[PDB]
């Protein structure tokens, strides 16, 4: 498939960052009064 | 000349013989590279599958 | 004479036409080989860049878990 590796590199970057950000949102929600 | 045309027949027969064997080598290399690109594809999709397996 | 010379001239023309097509096929297959080699090189280069980024994240998270264990 043409541009499979380009599309998949984009998909891998978007999905991993989505996992990192949702862990970040979850942890931030555990500490409502952090500074 | 007759000798000139006989020599070019033998010359072309020899060149075409090696060109046919070169085409055979190049098509086998293309086939080898297509399989290597197919394996690289599975390695990419394997990372996608691992990232999907986080949500469930 | 002209008869035997015609058989040779025909054979040269036939072998020349096949020679030309074979040379076009060799030049076409070499371009495709170099195209596939560059695609494989770029796919392997981007894969290692993806790999290193994921390794660095795991490494940083590993030290985080160890420091937050005690």
């Amino acid at each position: 498939l043409g541009d499979f590796f380009r599309k998949s590199k984009e998909k891998i970057g978007k999905e991993f960052k989505r996992i990192v950000q949702r862990i970040k949102d979850f942890l931030r929600n555990l500490v409502p009064r952090t500074e | 000349s007759m000798k000139q045309l006989e020599d070019k027949v033998e010359e072309l027969l020899s060149k075409n013989y090696h060109l046919e064997n070169e085409v055979a080598r190049l098509k086998k290399l293309v086939s080898k590279l297509e399989k290597q690109l197919e394996e690289a594809q599975k390695d990419y999709s394997e990372i996608e599958g691992k990232l999907e397996q986080f949500w469930h």
